[PDB]
């Protein structure tokens, strides 16, 4: 159900003083393109 | 005897929010609240919190 605008508000609205975690970022709705473009 | 107006979803929506926001003058019947954490550089962090109407 995951989808690119929705991970992009996620990594934009976390809350303060949080660490964000990817477990096994190997595993890949989300792109590709949309990954990288909202981690840089 | 009075003029209205109407606006939702639009440029001007958050823009007026905002005017009505800061302006002194508001007799507001109604409040909300809106928490916020505030930074303190990195001397200290807290949080805290303003009475949107």
């Amino acid at each position: 159900n995951l989808t690119d605008d929705r991970l992009n508000h996620l990594m934009n609205n976390m809350p303060e003083r949080s660490i964000l975690l990817l477990e096994d970022i190997d595993a890949a709705s989300v792109t590709f393109s949309g990954l990288l473009n909202a981690l840089d | 005897i009075v003029d209205l107006e109407i606006q939702s979803k639009d440029k001007s929506y958050a823009w007026f929010l905002t005017w009505m926001a800061k302006h002194p003058q508001r007799v507001s019947r109604h409040l909300s609240v809106r928490t916020n954490y505030i930074q303190h550089d990195n001397g200290s962090v807290s949080t805290k919190f303003s009475l949107v109407p």
